């Protein structure tokens, strides 16, 4: 308990705010809100302001359904860009039904429960830290988006420089003013694309560190004439953007994925993660890889993931092990890109690993021999398996996994199926420019 | 249901 | 007693206010008025003013008649966009007949008999919320309405965002400022649609409400460059705009539609007034929605009503019942539209509701089985009915039905009936582009 | 009487 309700009527009162965004994330992970003047802020912390829950389900609701707005006192943050007419402050929402019962179809709620259920395993605490990377373009005359990027830097290069502009530097500065934990900040391989690194905080935290954090990115660079782009592949032939996840599991003693006296200085819990995440990839890559374009990112010769393996030191692997051990001992996922939803991919990801740690599955060994060398069939013999190559056979792996169902819960899963297959359906009877260029003329 | 499509 | 003489001087005085707009409502809806210096305050609130009546009977007024001006101490408001040069109050007025007797054909007096039916039935008050929705377009170069919407925003959605613009954001803040209830403000499902919400009160005070808010938020889009419009379905294939209202009833011991021990939590009181509002759906659906576009809205496939049918969860139901209970209690009609008289519908509505109370029908069974799932002939045979599918239709269906006319009077419901004739009669002999597109060039 | 006609 960071903060009580006095405290949030004094800092509203102190810092003279006159609009507060109840904000919560939907199926999609497009965060919606409901905008409450000051004068009825006791009356939000009495947990008595009740919406139409079905825009939780996105553009496939149907019926309309009361929903409380449960507040979360800890996510008080006052944003700096609000003129002198009033401040604007949020906090994240509960969605929690009529009768006083959190609601099965809030990612929230449902990453909730899956903490509840690893914590009666007997676990505390599930840490993350997100490397999030984003793309930045100029905008036209009209202030429309452009397919120029801001400027042709490189991998950790001094390329934006000093004497201006520099809208990373920028960012991370208000980033600091509003209460972020910035551990880094650095330029990625592909021109105009940026990477931030946060703070590892407990899952609820990290997930909505990454919501507030896409959202002050893309009002800070439309403030400085540009656009934030978190597409997972925005430009073909380049590299694409990735939201790697270094996950960490603790208990009462500590960290419970470091042991001195295992190989590789890793304990069975950490092994038994392994194969868990391993055994169902090709279940939540829908989850974590949840648009058409994203699968446009898991393609060879760009560093991400195509493989399901997990090594120390290899090009690209599902699942990376970073050398660092002790209490920042950890696992980081690199298919997740930063269009998915990080409640949803934490509760799948955290499923999978608990269903690993309960059956004591052991992983694969790791490979280390470039297994880009082979061709698919001499790497097919092991125990090397391919990701989806579009998001209709993720779906088809989802609709048969049960785990990631159990994980997801029934509303959910059945609403996201919904909406993936009518994404999937309007993308399919599409006629793009491509089909043109090539067919027209030669047909 | 279906404002996309 | 809100306010008394003394106190509106003392305001005059102290408030430097030059000029007050002695208002009222016509038959159409329009706010019209009429503008006195300060120096006739006193002659104002002496009830001393004369006007002509006629103009409330609209543009169907014949002769000029001479009436009253009694103005409403409660509802003083002094506007704040009138610069230093004096400022501007305004004063919502009753209509009196020159022998001391309220106007029969005065909307605000016909709400006020109704009231008074309800008070001797047994009742106290009749509370009402409105949740209207408007559009917001961009203005051209010389300040005239385009048909471009100001945001491409969703259901919920945290669309207009900070840094500046959030036309709804500058509204609220001022609505509050104005001394408004608001109880919260977000985006709908159309692109460039909002909605704000109003906190519950007395029918007429809803009713005033409804007006000042309609007059503010078109001045202060206009003051952005912006048009709001509140046309019901001013663009094809997009949602409309409504106006739900939900309503209470209240007696000497509280809510008179809460029942604990009833059936739903509902009292009899509640289900004799649903059979009351579905019984003459058909009949007031005119005074609902009282313009040709109206009806362009009541459509299959936008959450438009089509039927006459109550549930609790359903998709587009007449008449909904929402889940919170006690003094909240409310019936839900969703078929009212921003364009509709306040007045005369919850005139109509009241006198429906009323009527269902004193005959003691019994309600027809809530449905909730998809009924856009069959074809008309297979719902025809249950209770469900179709609402009016033109404005032609429902007046025919309002000089059939006898309690509306009781409910509306006799010189509302005569120059009502000739109004939306001329209107019908003046859309059927048009000729629109759309038939020169149709057959100009076929034929 | 009808100056919208
Ligand atoms: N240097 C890197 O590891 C970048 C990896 C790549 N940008 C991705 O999204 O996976
Ligand atoms: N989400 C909603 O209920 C909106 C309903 C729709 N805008 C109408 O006018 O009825
Ligand atoms: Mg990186
Ligand atoms: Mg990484
Ligand atoms: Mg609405
Ligand atoms: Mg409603």
């Amino acid at each position: 308990a960071k903060y009580t309700k006095e405290d949030i009527f004094r800092f509203a009162d102190e810092q003279n705010v006159k609009f507060i965004r109840l904000q919560f994330t939907d199926i999609l992970g497009i965060i919606k809100n409901v905008e409450i003047p000051v004068s009825q802020l006791k009356k939000a912390l009495d947990n008595k302001i009740m919406f139409d829950g079905s825009s939780i389900e996105g553009f496939v609701r149907i019926e309309e359904s009361d929903m409380y707005l449960f507040p979360d006192l800890d996510t008080w943050v006052v944003f700096p860009w609000t003129a002198e007419k009033g401040k604007v402050a949020r906090m994240i929402c509960d969605i929690y039904n009529p009768d006083m019962t959190p609601f099965a179809g809030d990612p929230r709620a449902n990453l909730k429960r899956v903490l509840k259920e690893m914590e009666e395993l007997g676990f505390t605490e599930f840490n993350l830290g997100p490397e999030p990377e984003f793309f930045l373009f100029k905008l036209d005359e009209n202030r429309r988006p452009t397919l120029e990027l801001n400027d042709s830097g490189g991998y950790f290069d001094l390329a934006p420089t000093d004497l201006g502009e520099n809208c990373r530097r920028d960012i991370v500065l208000e980033l600091e003013e509003m209460g972020f934990e910035i551990e880094a900040s650095h330029h990625e391989v592909a021109p105009g694309q940026h990477e931030i690194d946060f703070k590892y905080e407990d899952a609820i935290t990290a997930c909505d560190s990454i919501q507030t954090f896409k959202l002050v990115v893309k009002t800070i660079a439309r403030k400085h004439g540009l656009h934030a782009t978190f597409m997972p592949k925005p430009l073909f032939g380049v590299n694409g953007s990735g939201m790697h996840f270094n996950m960490s599991l603790f208990n009462e003693k500590g960290n419970a994925f470091f042991d001195e006296s295992g190989e590789l200085e890793l304990s069975q819990t950490a092994y038994h993660f392994l194969a868990g995440m391993l055994k169902h990839a090709r279940g939540y890559t829908a989850v974590t890889n949840p648009t058409i374009n994203s699968f446009k990112r898991l393609v060879p010769g760009y560093e991400a993931p195509c493989y399901i393996a997990w090594s120390g030191k290899n090009r690209s692997p599902l699942v990376r092990v970073p050398s660092s051990r002790g209490l920042s001992t950890r696992l980081e996922l690199r298919s997740v890109d930063p269009s998915a939803n990080p409640y949803l991919a934490m509760a799948v990801l955290l499923k999978a690993g608990l269903s690993g740690i309960k059956d004591e599955l052991t992983p694969p060994a790791p490979v280390d021999r470039n297994i880009y060398g082979m061709n698919e069939e001499e790497r097919e013999a092991t125990g090397i398996y391919d990701l989806p190559e579009s998001l209709g056979h993720a779906l088809i792996e989802l609709e048969k996994n049960e785990i990631i169902k159990d994980g997801l819960g029934e509303h959910i899963f059945e609403h996201f199926i919904e909406a993936k297959t009518i994404e999937c359906d309007m993308f399919r009877t599409a006629v793009h420019p491509w089909e043109r260029e090539q067919y027209l003329e030669i047909y | 249901q279906l404002p996309r499509f």
